[PDB]
């Protein structure tokens, strides 16, 4: 593994290229108290998660070499992200491209959720596109298993822009819905090329959500008040769905509405979403080799 | 480099005695413009980009964590004097720090408090700044404009932390933080707070009512209470300033501010 | 899930012959390394197995009185890590005490059981100097354990399958008046299966079913009808043979001998002091 | 090239487990702990716990190394 280029840096670790071409994510030590912990918990979590997972639309972990100080992971070279595609104004996103991206994301999440695992960090730059246009989920640092009523994790996991109202209202226990809403947000971004609800504060995020989709009632959320961080809101009428996305068809409107129910139990899942009439409708989703490339 | 003292999201500091912080233009310009005895003194600039600072032995939060007895009032008053001098120097230089917390405060063996972490400082804005445990209600309720009151609140909260060695409003969440502030101080009103209805949060949300001035049960002299209420004035235009706080009668009481030199030693 | 997992693909073996040959290979490898470095001080593989069993019991005792309370999944994962590590390594190279401590630490980290290092060592019956020394050794050997596990850090335990089988018996078996009375005894039997190496030979669902059926047979309740109809000829025979092998392994297991473990511990200390 | 959904199939090497939508019909959820309204608000139901328990009970039951 001959390091040859620098690919960026984040809060979890530092990533750089290497000769097949791969990418090493080397983990830096945490805080002073976290330096005594040893191997970083995010890295161990991601190691086990990608060791127990195998799917064409999930990033592939190859090697996890390291030394005493910390650990370093190795992944396949991922050409670009989805955020690059979205933010690039030179790239025209035909409805087929949106259909293909949503199809890949939904299939990956279907496989992930079948094994009782929540990504909890869904957002466009986390969806990586290869040289063959194969979208793969990544950044499994926050990915945690779900189903057992024993372990409850922090609600403050997803970023503020793509956080479901169940998480924003401080829910200890949740299910697949926390992913699905994020997916919908991504879908909305693919329809507008700008963040759907780009709130700065989390309360402002809630205001944006309720101003765009209308304030939920007890009919659409039977136990909304039961949440501990539940805050009362004024009844916004909510913009009709066809006004926000004028170019989206009726099936796409139904898919978006299903992805954007306020009740997490009634919110559609990956299998249900793949079974909607939108994906089988004309035109067919674009192949991997015909997706836009920067 | 000798050892990494601590890790940060946008900058990591090593010990070398000096401190080498690896990270931009905003922070370096703000730190350069505010050279002062009570402000972190940058020695030079080297190149990733690195900033060299005069090494301090400890910070306030680490000292509080690893010490059992409470603060003696004299050193509390001395630290408040130094903090007020520093924030007034920042205010005179038209600098808003918005990152005042016990972690940022650095205390040396000589009893000198020397603020730093100018990543969130700006020239006077950005809607969401300041940590949740010290953020002012105006920025909590989505006020697009703010002033020195945001640093004044942080100073008041730091004073409250000094008094009891525990955060005043350690809100679990933003809604929880607002609820904690309202419960401990009393919910604001239009009569108390002019321009209340204009706040974006109130226009689109409803809160609960609480009795006024419930913070006294948590704790301080009567002049200490007056100065504390001066910190916890709801109205941003009515909240006291550092210059007037220095002129307050609480700084002249029976436990007079002890000099920085007479400071009990702690492990390094 | 187990049906496509690293544990099934790599860490489940045909029979005890593979386990014995792997342990003998590890012992021979360490002997060759020592003789190349520069004879009666090396312990035989059976003595290594005895010491491994004794220190597995010690790890069980450690996790029993751990504070905060260790979920059964965490201790199960720790035991599986211990067995996996000492299947391909020698007690004469890495000490069992520090290895079991680092196994418990890694199980706490993997199973999302957030406990700080001082908290993790506050349960150690050692001096504060002993506790911090144990901390340094654990930090040193955590990566070694990680590497020796082939980075397969997810371990499936039979407790969840046991709960699932109990639920299924409750709903779809009206013949059994109350499956609950068959839990506790089965739990005890499960503990026995922990002591033996059955974790490396049979999947957790079979282990849980074997424990439940052994508990049923001990109480005299016969439920072959559950397997025949509710669970719906080769498959039934294979399941029955697997249960028979489980019971044979449980019977055949022998607890350690105090004088034997004392002598083996002295010999092990001699080997570790020498090299 | 159109698309038509194919339910992905992986062998569990064990007895068939009922589909998620219909556990409560046979009284499976009767013998589990009822989900509190706080969990129901966030989208958590006892159906998930029961289905996970049953899926892990019947997984790999018929496998031979
Ligand atoms: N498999 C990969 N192949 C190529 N580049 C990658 C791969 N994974 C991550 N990267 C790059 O490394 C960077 C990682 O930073 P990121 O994960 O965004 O930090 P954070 O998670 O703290 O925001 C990204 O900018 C991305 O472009
Ligand atoms: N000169 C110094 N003296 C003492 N401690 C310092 C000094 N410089 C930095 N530190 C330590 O480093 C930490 C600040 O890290 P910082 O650079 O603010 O990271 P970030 O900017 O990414 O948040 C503080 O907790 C402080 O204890
Ligand atoms: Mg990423
Ligand atoms: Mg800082």
């Amino acid at each position: 593994y001959e390091k040859l280029d620098f690919l960026g840096e984040g809060q979890f670790a530092t990533v750089y290229k290497a000769r097949q071409i791969v990418a090493i994510k080397k983990i830096k030590l945490g805080h002073r108290s976290e330096a005594k912990d040893g191997i970083n918990r995010t890295a161990l979590r991601e190691i086990k998660l990608l060791q127990e997972l195998s799917h064409p639309n999930i990033i592939g972990l190859l090697d996890a070499f390291g030394h005493k100080s910390n650990i370093s992971l190795v992944f396949d070279f991922m050409e670009t992200d989805l955020e690059v595609i979205i933010k690039d104004n030179s790239l025209v996103l035909t409805p087929s491209h949106i259909k293909a991206y949503m199809l890949m994301t939904l299939q990956g999440l279907e496989y992930l959720h079948q094994h009782w695992i929540l990504h909890r960090d869904l957002k466009p730059n986390n969806l990586l596109l290869d040289e063959n246009g194969v979208l793969k989920l990544a950044d499994f640092g926050l990915a945690k298993s779900f189903g057992s009523p024993n372990r409850a994790y922090t609600h403050q996991v997803v970023t503020r822009w793509y956080r479901a109202p169940e998480l924003l209202f401080g829910a200890r226990m949740y299910g697949v819905g926390v992913d699905m809403w994020a997916v919908g947000c991504i879908l909305a971004e693919l329809l507008l090329r700008v963040p759907f609800l780009p709130g700065d504060s989390d309360l402002d995020q809630l205001t944006r959500i309720f101003e765009t989709l209308g304030t939920p009632t007890e009919e659409q959320w039977p136990d909304m008040c039961s949440l501990p961080d539940y805050v009362t809101f004024k009844s916004f009428p909510g913009i009709p769905l066809h006004h926000i996305f004028s170019a989206a068809g009726d099936d796409l409107l139904d898919l978006i509405q299903g992805l954007f129910l306020f009740n997490p139990c009634a919110r559609i899942t990956a299998t249900q979403a793949l079974k909607m009439k939108y994906f089988s409708n004309r035109p067919g989703p674009t192949p991997g080799c015909q997706l836009p490339r920067p | 480099c000798l050892n990494r003292i601590e890790e940060g999201t946008y900058g990591v500091v090593y010990r070398a005695i000096v401190a080498l912080k690896r990270l931009s233009l905003r922070e370096i310009n703000t730190i350069l413009k505010a050279q002062h005895p009570n402000i972190v003194t940058v020695r030079e600039i080297v190149v990733k980009i690195y900033i060299v600072m005069n090494y301090v032995e400890h910070d306030l939060k680490s000292l509080m964590e690893t010490m059992k007895q409470p603060f003696l009032p004299g050193e509390v008053k001395t630290l408040m004097i130094q903090l007020l001098r520093g924030v007034k120097h920042l205010h005179d230089n038209w600098i808003l720090h918005r990152d005042l917390k016990t972690s940022n405060l650095l205390l040396s063996h000589a009893g000198i408090l020397k603020v730093g972490d100018f990543g969130l400082a700006r020239e006077y804005y950005t809607p969401v700044v300041v940590t949740l445990w010290y953020r002012a209600p105006e920025l909590l309720l989505g006020a697009k404009e703010y002033s020195t009151a945001v640093d004044m609140w942080s100073v008041g909260c730091i004073f409250g932390e000094l008094l009891t060695q525990k955060p005043l409003f350690p809100g679990k969440s933003e809604i929880d933080q607002i609820n904690k502030v309202f419960k401990d101080l009393g919910t604001p009103s239009e009569k108390i707070w002019p321009g209340y209805s204009e706040l974006p949060a109130v226009k689109k949300m409803t809160f609960s009512e609480h009795p006024y001035n419930n913070l006294r049960k948590r704790f301080l002299s009567d002049q200490g209470f007056d100065l504390m209420n001066k910190f916890l004035t709801y109205f941003p235009g009515r909240r006291i300033s550092a210059e007037d706080g220095l002129k307050h009668e609480y700084f002249r009481e029976t436990p007079l501010p002890i000099d920085p030199s007479m400071f009990p030693t702690w492990p390094a | 899930m187990y049906h496509n997992s690293s544990q099934k693909r790599h860490w489940t073996f045909s029979s005890e012959e593979q386990l014995a040959r792997l342990r003998a290979d590890a012992n021979r490898k360490f002997r060759c390394k020592a003789v190349a470095n520069g004879d009666p001080v090396f312990l035989e593989p059976h003595e290594e197995m005895t010491l491994c069993k004794y220190y597995e019991k010690r790890l069980l005792e450690f996790c029993s009185v751990f504070k905060p309370a260790m979920p059964r999944s965490v201790v199960g994962t720790a035991c599986m890590y211990f067995k996996r590590f000492y299947l391909n390594n020698s007690v004469m190279e890495y000490h069992p005490r520090i290895i079991m401590l680092t196994c418990a630490f890694l199980a706490c980290k993997v199973d999302e059981f957030n406990v700080s290092s001082p908290q993790f060592v506050g349960n150690l019956r050692e001096s504060p100097l002993g506790q911090e020394k144990a901390l340094e050794q654990i930090l040193e050997y955590e990566l070694l354990l990680i590497q020796q596990l082939n980075f397969h850090l997810i371990v499936h335990n039979p407790y969840r399958p046991f709960e699932g089988f109990l639920i299924d018996l409750k709903t779809r078996y009206p013949i059994l008046e109350n499956p609950e009375i068959l839990r506790k005894t089965a739990d005890d039997f499960l503990n026995r299966i922990a002591l033996t190496d059955a974790y490396l030979l049979y999947t957790p669902s079979q282990i849980a079913l074997t424990a439940i059926l052994s508990s049923a047979s001990r109480a005299g309740i016969t439920m072959e009808s559950y397997l025949s109809e509710s669970l719906m000829r080769t498959c039934l025979s294979q399941l029955l043979d697997i249960m028979k092998s489980m019971r044979n392994l449980v019977k055949k297991y022998e607890p350690p001998r105090s004088e034997e473990v004392a002598v083996l511990k002295q010999k092990l200390e001699r080997c570790h002091s020498a090299e | 090239a159109l698309y038509e959904y194919q339910p992905l199939q992986i062998e569990t090497y064990g007895p068939h487990v009922p589909e998620l939508e219909m556990l409560g019909r046979l009284g499976y959820l009767n013998h589990v702990r009822a989900a509190s309204p706080q969990d129901l608000a966030g989208g958590y139901t006892s159906s998930l716990a029961c289905h996970r328990a049953l899926q892990d009970a019947f997984s790999g039951l018929f496998w031979q190394p």
